[PDB]
């Protein structure tokens, strides 16, 4: 047909090795994206899946036909034929294509030289999470992507108007953050090869702590409430309060350890290990009280009649305190 | 077998207003219901394939709206043209078709 | 043109080269200089013994043949012509997994100078393997090393120099780990012999040194704690036995 | 049905027939069933999957691939592949929740004016789960369901072929694991109202104990379910029966 | 947990091609495992697998030998997990049947023929394997005719009934709860006036 | 030394020298060290390990192979590998147990009157094996040990090449692990001993608890070894340590 014809003579005398402007200018490339999903964000590894629609759009004036039809449809089969810039995501630890059943890309060449170069990807790229104020934290890590070989002086990136699209935001796999917005951003990094064009994309994530709620906030007040209990139990029975207490420290102990595996092997403080090390105090707190309590029973009497009832006052409200000034600290920043 | 549900069982309508038609099935059926409208005395023409996409030659009069179960055909400006009788058939399975609306001028 | 004019020196430079035989194949040996950009150091794994590191790693030597003079610019080519032109061989002796990025393209860069300098530049996740003394666990400091070698070529074919010898590798202080600190870093070059020949090597060795924050608040604090709750049985008096011993005992669980 | 990943494994004979008049011959065969090296060097669809993952293509010990050409230029394609689809579950009812896993599948490249799909027998009996094949462990396969729609893309519309799989989940595990260790617990917990008022280290431990199995069977059995946000049945029976437990130990103390 | 089982075996077909056929030299031709990317080989595949491959060190682990009147030799070294769906309603004191099945894909049965060669020693080496839990009974081959919307296929069945043993399972778990249930009854023992001991002694058990 | 899966890995130098009488030249060198895409030019010959699982030969940055032509036809050939291979281990005497793990190779499809296999130095100094160059955290390699042989099989008759490395586990882990706790719990059920008779309950919760450790440590200590069906040291010196702890509140119950 035409098409064959067209095709044909487009591709004699062509160097798929050389830039289009080898030596006149830098080749300008429209970059757009859309954000199929966000996968899951965990922060073990401090990373986090996406899969995108990644579209390249460029200028190659060799590509340039005189036909009464205006845009050439193609498959895959013609991306390694042509000129195809080499971008790369600088923050990935692992990305890959798709090529089932067929390489998903596309390419489009128009009437007067236009390219356009889609194709799907999945990448696992990285971003270190300042992990304080955990659970109740939000962050912002980016995709970051340029050219590997080419220089500014070669290749130079620019986003388009409608840039970044984001789709449906419920069917994404983001169960423990939300997702908020988006910005973008370019910039030139200078690098051992030369300067670079840089465009970053920063997702905003928000935790929503509605797993951690139910997995160790109420657990452990519970359990500190279980230590309070011991308080309204008569002094005389000691095997009891003692039981009491130290197996409400063996649950404490448990549940603080169970708990500490969702989060990284930071080496701070975080939001979550101080309400854990509060509740452990008070439990602490609890027992050793009443061991003063049994010794203060022999040995004077008139010290130890009132110190319970002061506890059971004391107790309840030094951890209410302690929850409302935690709460308010922690959600003002 | 699944049963297609048309209704009214037979309407009159002036010209010049909007009507609405409905079919309703017992079972699932996706998208792939159809809408077909026959003359007296001439076999049936399919104006609506699928749900909601008109065929080669229907005028921008017709609109189809679909749903798993629940389907809808429209007409807008109604000309002296739509006097006919209309069939609504699914094609998930193998082919049942409604039992038909025959429009009349009053 | 210069389209023309470059296409005509790329299809002149391609054409009879012999990607078999290295430069000066018969005189003295080719000199290959590294630079190394870590991106980052992933996860060092105590169980596994062994870490992983991005990095850019470029290689650049001098080839002969490459020359040319007819256009004053520098040429960056497509990755494609990697396969066409001779590359060193080197290899990693302590790695484990270890690949090319391949998004979109692969990660690879080449570029020609008009003298004859070829510039080549790869972007590897390596996995590589070093064995950890773990017996002040968890304070402790870790030589974790990188070892650099030309496989097939011996010392008097290739040789291996870092370019610029103290700031050939770049992005150690910006390296963040979650459990470590890097507190210093050294590059070394020597030579290596084997039943087959001796061949040069370079080094680059990391010292990681482990912190105590996570340790202390999940085993020494809670250690300490549950000492004192077995110290508490004292303050109780000998007549109350089932106490003492469910106290005593609990601890020793915990 | 990887329920932690939000996901589902599937092994097809995927089907593709088109025709194609420039692969018209005339000879002794009607049909020449040729190898899967043929269909490299012939147009074929690109066929990529909406919500697949990371989808594998056999290659054992040949490339496991299917072609057919006719004397009149009709083209049959068969591939043998496993695809690992995106299943997105809403886990409110768990685990006495249904869902409808989806697969949906289209042309890249290709617009709806360019390439379009349709199934090659009825759409209810196009789409053929066989009998012996389910790997299925916690779930329970119902039935099937195809549809067929238009996705509008920045690049034209596209045509896609969607099948929806219903499964329905088994409560035999989840009973054994939280169900009955916490009824079993409660009444642990209630048969410390009938030991005398005299044995007070007896009532006690047996209240803290039952708290403390009750912790450890919450941890143990949330652990199971992904790292949702949300409160599901079992949460709300595990809360219930800790607050049973707890309520039974206060009024130990209060007696 | 996964359902399925590893095996590796060295898998050989041997069919007969007239265009392979030579007469000037006596001998039997082995070639390079290379060469067997421009010969027809049939496509056969597992239908039941997860992941295959070949082994490919030092090179790719294939064989090809020719012979003077046609017939080719072709041998794969090949590790295959295979998926058995077990019945364990009787575990751990169960036996299963874990079958390879073995088809030829784009070739129906008017086009190609399978057999085991031999028809019962077609299979080797099945008594010389020591697994840690399990103790191969019995093995089975089956030919067979399957059929599709494409076809009619010829297939192969490769099925090993697999017996599981139990010490293990004995000393890890029947044991120990068998001790605890003996030791629950050390509750009678005690007189019934002792309260906290009997408790003790019981929840523990039950904890246990 | 995986000991679960019954494997062990190895990283090697794989040397391999014969002689070509087609590859003879003259010229002004005497050796070529060629490239690794050379040796894909020519006739290499097809080694395999007879008990390798899952190997790797390596291609970073490019294919770790060596090509050395000399003058008069003579190759030398070298690749550079990590082999995962099988070593069947008898647990009887666990953990005070020494190894052999093998290392078989040989050729695929060439018999033994078509290729010959032979060491190139003395048997006793052929497979050399690095100062620095160990992994093993669990384990002790002694030496070394090859062999020479030739199996029989379906196609004919081949020549193997046995390497035999000698392993003897450390005990210093599995001590710490198990079998102090195991002393320290049965000194702790002998304290029991020490207690007055008017104390029931310290002597019914020293009896139980102990028992619980007991039971614990047995559990937790099973899941290092595979699941074997026969008794090795450690089963047995756990099993006369809970025939203690249970045998100390026995003479409890009956005091
Ligand atoms: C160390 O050693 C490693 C092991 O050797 C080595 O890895 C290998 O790297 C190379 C180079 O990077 C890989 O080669 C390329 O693979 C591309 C596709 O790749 C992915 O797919 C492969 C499997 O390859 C199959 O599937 C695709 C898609 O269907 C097919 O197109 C392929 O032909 C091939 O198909 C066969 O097998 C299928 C089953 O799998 C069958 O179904 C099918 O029918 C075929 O039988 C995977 O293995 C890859 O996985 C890897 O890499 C990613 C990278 O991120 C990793 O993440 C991942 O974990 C894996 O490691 C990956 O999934 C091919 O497209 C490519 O072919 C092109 O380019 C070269 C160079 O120009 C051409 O010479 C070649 O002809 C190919 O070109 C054509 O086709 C493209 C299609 O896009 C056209 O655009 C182009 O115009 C051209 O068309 C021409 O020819 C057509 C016919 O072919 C014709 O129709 C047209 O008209 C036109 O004429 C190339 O083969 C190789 O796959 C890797 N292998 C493995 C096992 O990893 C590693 O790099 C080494 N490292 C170092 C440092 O040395
Ligand atoms: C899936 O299986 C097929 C067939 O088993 C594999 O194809 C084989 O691929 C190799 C690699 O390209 C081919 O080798 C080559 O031959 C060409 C000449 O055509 C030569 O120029 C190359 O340098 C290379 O030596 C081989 O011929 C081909 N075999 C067949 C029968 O087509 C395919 O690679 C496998 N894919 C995966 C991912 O395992
Ligand atoms: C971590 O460990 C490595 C390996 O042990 C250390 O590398 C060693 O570095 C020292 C000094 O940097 C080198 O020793 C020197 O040898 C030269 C000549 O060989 C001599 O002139 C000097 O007097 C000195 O003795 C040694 O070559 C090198 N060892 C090896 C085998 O590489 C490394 O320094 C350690 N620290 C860090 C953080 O890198
Ligand atoms: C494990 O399970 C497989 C799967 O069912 C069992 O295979 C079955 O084996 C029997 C006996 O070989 C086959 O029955 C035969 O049918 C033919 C019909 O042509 C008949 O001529 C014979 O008299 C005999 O009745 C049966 O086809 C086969 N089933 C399938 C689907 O392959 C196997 O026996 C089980 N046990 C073991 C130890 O492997
Ligand atoms: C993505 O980038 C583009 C340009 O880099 C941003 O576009 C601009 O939007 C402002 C108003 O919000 C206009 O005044 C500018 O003229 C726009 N730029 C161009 C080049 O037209 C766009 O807002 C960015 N999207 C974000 C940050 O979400
Ligand atoms: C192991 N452990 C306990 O036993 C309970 N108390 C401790 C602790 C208690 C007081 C001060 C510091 C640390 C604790 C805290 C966390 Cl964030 C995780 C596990 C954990
Ligand atoms: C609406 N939309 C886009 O705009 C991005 N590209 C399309 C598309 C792109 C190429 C072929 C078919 C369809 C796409 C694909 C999915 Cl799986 C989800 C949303 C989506
Ligand atoms: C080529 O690269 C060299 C090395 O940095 C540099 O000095 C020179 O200016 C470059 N040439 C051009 C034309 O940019
Ligand atoms: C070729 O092989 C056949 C059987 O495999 C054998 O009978 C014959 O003797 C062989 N030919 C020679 C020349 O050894």
């Amino acid at each position: 047909g035409d098409v064959t014809v067209i095709l044909n003579n487009l591709l004699e005398g062509y160097d798929n090795k050389l830039r289009p402007d080898i030596g006149v200018k830098p080749t300008l490339i429209h970059t757009d994206m859309y954000v199929n999903s966000i996968g899951p964000v965990n922060a073990i590894n401090m990373e986090y899946t996406i899969d995108i629609f990644f579209a390249q759009t460029w200028y190659d004036r060799r590509l340039k036909f005189n036909s009464t039809i205006k845009v050439l449809r193609l498959n895959s089969n013609m991306v390694g034929k042509i000129w195809i810039p080499d971008t790369f995501f600088r923050n990935s630890k692992k990305a890959d294509a798709h090529w089932i059943t067929t390489p998903n890309r596309m390419l489009r060449i128009w009437n007067d030289g236009r390219v356009l170069y889609t194709l799907r990807l999945t990448i696992d790229a990285e971003c270190q999470l300042q992990l304080h104020n955990f659970p109740m934290d939000e962050h912002s890590c980016p995709l970051e992507f340029s050219s590997y070989g080419y220089p500014r002086e070669e290749i130079v990136y620019q986003w388009k108007r409608s840039s970044v699209e984001v789709g449906d935001t419920r069917s994404w796999r983001l169960y423990q953050f939300s997702f908020v917005g988006l910005r973008n951003t370019t910039e030139v990094v200078k690098t051992t090869s030369g300067d670079y064009v840089v465009m970053s994309v920063y997702f905003d994530l928000s935790r929503r702590m509605g797993y951690f709620t139910i997995q160790t906030y109420i657990p452990c007040t519970l359990i500190v409430v279980l230590s309070w209990v011991s308080f309204w139990i008569n002094k005389d029975a000691v095997p009891a309060r003692t039981s009491l207490g130290i197996t409400t420290v063996l649950t404490m102990t448990t549940l603080s350890t169970i708990a500490r595996k969702s989060l990284p092997k930071v080496s701070y403080v975080t939001a979550m290990d101080l309400f854990v090390s509060v509740c452990f105090i008070f439990v602490f707190s609890a027992l050793v009280e009443y061991g003063t309590l049994h010794y203060f029973v022999s040995s004077q009497p008139a010290r130890a009649a009132k110190m319970d009832s002061y506890a059971r006052i004391f107790f309840p409200t030094a951890f209410c305190l302690f929850n409302l000034v935690y709460w308010v600290s922690y959600l003002y920043l | 077998n699944i049963v297609m549900t048309q209704s009214p069982k037979s309407m009159s309508m002036s010209v010049g207003e909007r009507v609405t038609l409905s079919c309703k099935a017992s079972e699932y059926v996706g998208t792939y219901v159809s809408w077909y409208q026959q003359k007296p005395e001439q076999s049936p023409k399919l104006l609506i394939y699928g749900a909601s996409n008109r065929y080669t030659g229907v005028p921008d009069r017709f609109t189809g709206s679909g749903s798993a179960t629940d389907f809808t055909l429209t007409i807008g400006s109604v000309q002296a043209e739509d006097l006919a009788d209309y069939h609504c058939g699914q094609s998930y399975s193998y082919p049942t078709f409604g039992a038909g609306t025959k429009l009349e001028l009053k | 043109s210069n389209m023309s004019l470059v296409k005509e020196t790329v299809d002149r430079l391609l054409k009879g080269y012999d990607i078999r035989l290295r430069p000066d194949f018969g005189g003295p040996p080719v000199a290959v200089g590294m630079n190394i950009d870590i991106a980052s150091i992933d996860m060092v794994s105590e169980v596994n013994m062994d870490y992983t590191l991005t990095m850019y790693f470029q290689q650049a030597w001098r080839d002969k043949r490459l020359s040319y003079n007819v256009i004053p610019l520098n040429l960056t080519l497509d990755n494609r012509v990697a396969d066409q032109l001779w590359v060193p061989d080197t290899y990693f002796l302590n790695d484990k997994k270890s690949f090319v990025h391949g998004v979109t393209v692969k990660n690879r860069m080449i570029r020609l100078h008009p003298d004859g300098t070829v510039l080549y530049g790869l972007r590897i996740t390596t996995t590589a393997a070093c064995m950890m003394d773990l017996r002040r666990y968890p304070l402790d400091e870790q030589n974790c090393t990188l070892e650099i070698e030309s496989y097939g070529y011996t010392t008097d074919d290739i040789e291996f120099y870092w370019r610029g010898d103290d700031n050939a590798v770049t992005g150690v202080t910006k390296i963040e780990l979650p459990q470590f600190s890097i507190v210093d870093y050294k590059l070394i070059t020597k030579k290596v012999v084997f039943s087959t020949g001796s061949y040069p090597r370079l080094s680059l060795s990391f010292k990681l040194k482990r912190n105590i924050g996570y340790f202390i608040l999940q085993t020494y604090m809670p250690s300490i704690l549950i000492t004192i709750l077995s110290w508490v049985s004292f303050w109780i008096n000998y007549d109350a036995s089932a106490a003492r011993v469910a106290l005593g005992i609990t601890t020793v669980l915990t | 049905v990887s329920d932690h990943d939000m996901e589902y494994t599937i092994d097809v004979f995927f089907r593709q027939s088109w025709k194609d008049e420039r692969l018209k011959f005339k000879g002794p065969m009607t049909v020449l069933r040729l190898n899967n090296l043929m269909a490299s060097k012939i147009w074929t669809p690109d066929t990529f999957f909406h919500n697949g993952k990371k989808s594998v293509a056999h290659n054992m010990t040949m490339p496991n691939k299917l072609l057919r050409i006719t004397e009149d230029g009709t083209l049959l394609y068969t591939m043998r592949l496993t695809v690992r689809a995106e299943c997105p579950m809403h886990l409110e009812d768990f685990p006495m929740d249904a869902h409808a896993c989806p697969l949906k599948f289209g042309s890249y490249a290709y617009t709806r004016a360019e390439v379009v799909y349709e199934w090659t027998r009825e759409p209810a009996r196009s789409v053929v789960v066989a009998e012996d094949g389910s790997r299925l462990n916690q779930y329970d396969l119902l039935g099937q369901t195809v549809d067929s729609g238009i996705v509008q893309s920045s690049t034209g519309e596209y045509v896609v072929m969607t099948t929806h799989f219903h499964l329905k989940r088994k409560i035999g595990y989840f009973v054994i694991q939280t169900y009955l260790p916490c009824i079993m617990t409660v009444i642990l917990s209630q048969v410390s109202f009938w030991l005398n008022r005299e044995s007070v280290p007896a009532r006690t431990v047996f209240g803290v104990t039952t708290v403390l199995t009750m912790t450890t069977l919450s941890i143990s059995a949330r652990n199971s379910l992904p790292k949702v946000a949300y409160a599901t049945a079992m949460d709300w029976f595990i809360a219930v029966c800790y607050a049973f437990v707890f309520s039974a130990l206060i009024e130990f103390a209060t007696v």
